[PDB]
């Protein structure tokens, strides 16, 4: 009955950590905290409303409670149980909505050494991650610029296959006119130079090729990274979340511990 | 390519216009005007010679290691400098300006991209930008021709000046009853040996009066008349100007002497300014003509959102490449948000889940939102997220955002293809609607598909004159509260504003204008999801009192979109803002163009108009704007901002190539040693590094530009022998040059910088500009806790230059110059011992006073801003006693901090006493910890403001608003003052 023992009264938590227990939470979730001034009688209600965090000041003036001058509940309990049982549009008609979901407060060398395994695993998987995201933007880096020099290859080859085009264009009728004259010598140069220029593009299509190939491979290596690391951010936030309740648990007996655990 | 240098000679294959094509050897070093000309002399060994023209008719073409088909019109270039992806060279006609395409290539070096690739590019916006933008660069060029030459020397040389004139009374009693002392210099002879003539002047003389003291003094026997003295006068007042003896600074414009940012150092660090009397022509003399032609690419029904009566709707198809272990986590799903800024507009809502190995959706989703309350500045904020369960667990996979409305005020309509970007490093939330909107042009990334309504036409955004008219329409349907208004108006940009606040702000707001810095509070007081509340702001802000610059630039952070409020914030800088503060706030108001909906902004053409017309700032405009444009989240705005202001910049351009084109040289030198070459040790890395650095091509590109640092500061040749790569950190280069300046030893002779490579540097410039800020404000205040902002600059992708302090060491160096007292442990009294030693006599007691001092003042900004990671070799202190940090790597305590001061530094506040603590000196320096804590706390608002708009940078240390909450606590601003000392003081005290 009493607002210490409420579920949805968490003390002196900061704004910031009502934010992390209302991400992404449906309407009507709220909790109620000691304002961040932590000054003795004000409270402030925090409560979801359209994706977005509320915060409705509980005034005290003289024993009694209430969100404007009006107070005229006896304590910040029944207050909060008034607007769980009715739609806040009763003070405000754009707040129609009511508390329909309090954020409950809760769901020793033993527990020191399970936070130090805990933690222990959390701390490797960290670098577990850690080492995949280096080695994920270095594939990155090497991607991109095989990338371009593939354009590059096709530039050149574009370059070189127009120079087939033009060889093939004015050698025609000089060969043509050569041949005639039985003139087999000036032929044989044009063929000579002809068959060094098919010889270097064809040279250079192998280059791209092998580009390609090496390209490619490195392309699914990059996505594998991508799948192995999705697998292993959300039981990372796990490890995280354990530890976190492990410290504050021993946190209420055993200040010494954590002092020397890690 | 793949080659680092090219051998002595190569063979390159040169294709010629008829079908033949000739291997030509030729040296690494050979211009394109001898390769061309030894071509056409080769080319008559082969056939069909008869075809080919004159070389006079050709240019070569070649493909670059960028893939650009570049056209090599200047054949003055070297081969080796052509970056060429292989040997070869095609001969073609040439066609097109010569102009445009030789400009254009020194300019794709300089932003480092092709600059053709902006002309192939789809998105209209894109090519309405560079079209339109133009015109800032054309009222630039104008502007700074206009009074030539003297407009053009204030162009390159801008006066570096304090904002106001009146010195600070602490500043004002070092002076000679008003008057300070200085010595001008003259250059006498072609061996160049000076002449001195000290005056003493009053303090706010302007350079023209000094130049007339000048010469009354050397004319004073020269028995002259009242009228011819005056003749003197006036023609060394119209024929010399004054420069800063050892670098490239001049006093151009009559401001009072002691408001040149160089002699107010001089009277706050009591120097003796030595100034060089130079004639104004030539300094003239060397600002060569530009010009800005204008470019190529300069040339060549609907019904409005208010009438669409239905609820906005967006449908979510499929996605593609999305990489997502199908036996590891369950499915995935399409989590998505109507966004204001930060603010959704309305709830969340996601699609159904899906298996991993059919992201098809199929989905119609709809928004608790009334399509006409849409804000112009509202987007789209999506992301594909997986869950997993056994608690169930969710985390993105990739985002993206999209602007419901484009450039052209039109909402967006029909299917459209998105390409994601990666999460974030550690970002755990869903969505990131901080990040820029856009998609992602590299391949192979997961590609999602949308559709969005089309309401038989094209709908535009109403104009201003309808939403006025709405406001009318809508607005038809004391002493206790002023005193709420000025209490509400004193809170930090990031305190709670409860809902009893906000609609008693919005309830007030036409009192509020009485007092209009309230204007932040009251924009998030309004319910932007209505388009009633929205109209009649927009009529509140068409008319509201101007604020303080460094007020407005909070409307400029990602919590205020809208282009209305933007638009007034840019109209208070660019009539408020000075350029000494708009220098000093540079790199927060280049962040913020990432959170611009559109290329085409107010902001980015104040910016641009600003680093036109002042080369001082254009410089770190550029450097900022350059050392981001590996991210591809921001390579394009920043690409063609890039282009637009190298292709106006002027002759600036080529001095800005030279350094990029040192710190290339730099980049990959110190790239073999930092990730190839790691086998090798020091010893064997320094014998390779001056073979290096033997080169000519690197000693060409490496000496003789200016310094990124500070262009005002020439670097000449080096000096090879006191060049090392330190051992420390990352393996930082230390590189010493030395200074051309006429008048070098009146300033320094050596200029030492440190290039660093592989950790980022970001960190430091805000850190270090902040240091720098709350040393201002110190002085400003009464209190001389001098601190040592030294020069950072980030270049690149965790790459930058550090400006070395001279004589200075750290606090481990000085521990071993001393000896053991304790078992193996350094005395204590080390560090005092070495500043008596380097201060004997009267001197001793300034460097206590400058160390307790300096101590006192970084004890707090560490403190305030959660520099953790305080030892022994990040701390250090001058031969002067002034103290100092340096590695500014963390902040705001990023570890998965204490008030620190250790004995060391106890002994030398206490002049070696062993009752430190309960010494006088002590005392006195925990009064000047608790002054300057204050004065801190109440000027907290622009510290967080900085902060906050600096959010979208990347920087891991603030990604979200939560983060700035650390600088919340440190200063305590949810309580008193009364509060905050007592939590300052505790803080202190708890460290002892």
């Amino acid at each position: 009955m009493s607002l210490q023992d409420a579920e949805w009264y968490w003390g002196d938590i900061s704004r910031e950590e009502v934010n992390e227990k209302l991400r992404d939470t449906a309407d009507g979730t709220f909790l109620v905290r000691d304002a961040s001034t932590k000054m003795h009688g004000d409270y402030t209600l925090t409560l979801r409303k359209g994706g977005n965090n509320k915060l409705i000041k509980i005034f005290h003036r003289d024993g009694k409670y209430g969100f404007s001058d009006p107070l005229t509940f006896s304590s910040v309990v029944e207050l909060i149980n008034h607007y769980r049982n009715e739609s806040l549009a009763q003070y405000n008609p754009k707040l129609d909505v009511k508390l329909l979901y309090p954020v409950s407060k809760y769901q020793i060398e033993a527990v020191g050494k399970k936070l130090h395994e805990y933690n222990t695993q959390f701390q490797e998987k960290s670098r577990e991650y850690d080492r995949l995201y280096e080695e994920y933007t270095r594939t990155s880096q090497e991607i991109q610029m095989k990338r371009t020099a593939i354009e590059a290859f096709n530039e050149t080859i574009k370059i070189f296959e127009e120079q087939c085009q033009t060889q093939e264009r004015y050698s025609k009728e000089y060969i043509e006119k050569f041949k005639r004259e039985g003139n087999e010598k000036e032929i044989q140069r044009i063929m000579h130079n002809y068959d060094k220029l098919k010889s270097r593009i064809s040279e250079i299509i192998d280059s791209r090729r092998r580009l390609e190939e090496d390209l490619k491979k490195q392309a699914a290596e990059y996505r594998e990274i991508d799948k192995r690391m999705n697998s292993i951010k959300p039981d990372l936030i796990q490890l995280r979340k354990t530890r976190d309740q492990y410290l504050m648990w021993l946190t209420q007996k055993g200040v010494r511990q954590k002092k020397l655990n890690e | 390519w793949g080659i680092h240098l090219m051998p002595p000679r190569i063979l390159v294959e040169c294709l010629l216009p008829n079908g033949m094509i000739v291997t030509l050897e030729c040296l690494r070093e050979a211009t394109l005007i001898t390769i061309k000309h030894e071509l056409f002399k080769e080319a008559r060994k082969y056939p069909l010679h008869q075809l080919l023209q004159d070389e006079s008719s050709y240019i070569f073409v070649s493909v670059t290691q960028e893939a650009e088909r570049e056209e090599f019109f200047d054949e003055t270039r070297r081969l080796c400098d052509l970056r060429l992806f292989q040997p070869f060279l095609k001969v073609i006609e040439p066609v097109g300006n010569r102009e445009e395409k030789i400009l254009n290539r020194e300019i794709g070096f300089a932003i480092g991209m092709p600059v053709c690739e902006f002309d192939m590019v789809k998105d209209p916006e894109v090519q309405d930008f560079r079209r339109n933008i133009l015109n800032v660069c054309k009222e630039a060029v104008d502007l700074r021709d206009l009074n030539s030459p003297h407009s053009r020397a204030m162009y390159v040389y801008p006066p570096n000046v304090e904002s106001s004139p009146e010195l600070p009374k602490h500043i004002y009693n070092k002076l000679d009853k008003g008057q300070i002392i200085v010595v001008i210099w003259v250059i006498v002879s072609p061996n160049n040996d000076k002449q001195k003539y000290t005056l003493k002047i009053n303090h706010d003389c302007v350079p023209e009066q000094v130049i007339a003291e000048a010469i009354r003094k050397k004319t004073r026997s020269m028995l002259l008349s009242s009228e011819q003295l005056k003749l003197c006068v006036l023609e060394y007042q119209g024929k010399y100007i004054l420069k800063v003896c050892g670098c490239d600074e001049y006093f151009l414009e009559k401001y009072p002497l002691s408001q040149y940012k160089y002699i107010r150092s001089c009277i706050m660090l009591g120097r003796m300014p030595n100034l060089m009397l130079m004639a104004k022509e030539s300094l003239y003399s060397q600002l060569p003509m530009d010009c800005f032609t204008m470019p190529s690419y300069s040339r060549r029904s609907t019904k409005s959102l208010w009438v669409i009566n239905s609820a906005l709707r967006i449908k979510i198809l499929c996605a593609t490449y999305v990489n997502v272990n199908i036996r590891d986590i369950d499915k995935i799903y399409v989590r998505t948000g109507i966004y204001h800024g930060g603010e959704p507009l309305c709830d969340n809502v996601n699609t159904q889940r899906v298996p991993c190995s059919n992201p098809r959706w199929n989905e119609w989703l709809n928004y608790d939102i009334y399509i006409p309350d849409l804000p112009r500045a509202a987007r789209l904020c999506l992301s594909i997220c997986s869950v997993k369960g056994r608690k169930e667990e969710h985390c993105p996979l990739a985002w993206g955002n999209i602007n419901l409305f484009d450039y052209t005020d039109t909402l967006v309509s029909g299917k459209m293809a998105l390409n994601l970007w990666p999460v974030p490093h550690g970002l755990e939330d869903l969505l990131n609607p901080i990040g820029v909107t856009g998609s992602n042009p590299n391949k192979e990334t997961p590609c999602l598909e949308l559709e969005f309504d089309w309401f038989s036409s094209v709908v535009k955004f109403p104009d201003m004159s309808v939403i006025e008219e709405h406001a009318n329409w809508s607005v038809s349907r004391r002493e206790n509260d002023k005193e709420q208004l000025k209490a509400i108006s004193t809170r930090d940009p990031l305190s709670e504003i409860t809902e009893q606040e906000k609609d008693f702000l919005w309830s007030h707001r036409h009192y509020c204008v009485t007092i209009p810095e309230i204007l932040p509070k009251l924009l998030l007081s309004v319910k932007w999801n209505s388009r009633d509340e929205v109209a009649q702001m927009y009529c509140l802000v068409k008319d509201w009192p101007p604020i303080k610059p460094e007020q407005a630039m909070e409307l400029l952070d990602c919590n205020y979109p809208d282009p209305m409020v933007r638009g007034f914030a840019v109209r208070c800088l660019e009539k408020y803002l000075t350029d000494d503060k708009l220098s000093q706030y540079l790199i927060q108001l280049v962040q913020v163009l990432k959170y611009e909906q559109y290329l085409d902004n107010l902001l980015v053409r104040f910016l641009l108009k600003k680093a036109l017309t002042n080369q001082r700032i254009g410089h770190f405009f550029f450097w900022h704007l350059k050392s981001e444009m590996h991210n591809k989240t921001v390579s394009q705005r920043f690409g063609l901002l890039l282009e637009s202001y190298c292709r106006a910049c002027g002759m600036y351009l080529k001095h800005l190539n030279r350094q990029v084109e040192a710190m290339e040289k730099l980049i990959n030198l110190t790239d073999i040693l930092k990730q190839e070459k790691k086998d090798e040790t020091q010893k064997v890395q320094m014998k390779f590094l001056v073979e290096q650095m033997r080169r000519p091509d690197f000693m060409d590109a490496l000496q003789g530009f200016l310094s990124p640092l500070n262009p005002a500061h020439q670097l000449g040749n080096l000096r090879l022998e006191e060049c090392r790569i330190m051992s420390s950190a990352k393996r930082p280069l230390w590189l010493n040059w030395e200074n051309p300046d006429i008048m070098s030893e009146l300033l320094f002779q050596n200029n030492e910088i440190i290039f660093k490579n592989g950790d980022d540097l970001r960190q430091d410039m805000l850190t270090l500009q902040i240091i720098r800020i709350m040393e201002n404000i110190w002085q400003n205040q009464g209190l001389d806790l001098r601190m040592l902002p030294y020069g950072c600059l980030s270049i690149g992708d965790c790459v930058g230059l550090i400006e070395v302090v001279r004589n200075s060491h750290t606090i481990m160096q000085i521990q071993c110059k001393g000896g053991l007292k304790g078992a193996l442990q350094f005395n204590s009294h080390t560090l005092h011992q070495w500043l008596k030693d380097k201060n004997k006599g009267e001197i001793y007691d300034a460097a206590i006073d400058l160390f307790t001092r300096s101590c006192a003042g970084y004890c707090v900004a560490t403190f305030i801003l959660g520099i953790g990671d305080r030892h022994n070799s990040n701390i250090m202190v001058k031969d002067d006693g002034q103290l100092f940090h340096i590695d500014f790597g963390h902040f705001l305590d990023h570890k998965k901090v204490p008030f620190v001061l250790t004995q060391d530094f106890l002994i030398v506040i206490s002049k070696g006493a062993q009752e430190c603590t309960k010494t006088r000196e002590f005392e006195r320096f925990q009064e000047m910890c608790y002054k300057a804590y204050l004065a801190i706390r109440q000027h907290a608002n622009l510290f967080i403001n900085l902060f906050s708009m600096m959010l979208g940078s990347g920087m891991p240390e603030l990604q979200s608003f939560d983060d700035i909450a650390y600088i919340r606590k440190t200063l305590a601003l949810d309580k008193t003052e009364q509060e905050a000392l007592e939590y300052f003081m505790k803080q202190m005290n708890d460290a002892r």
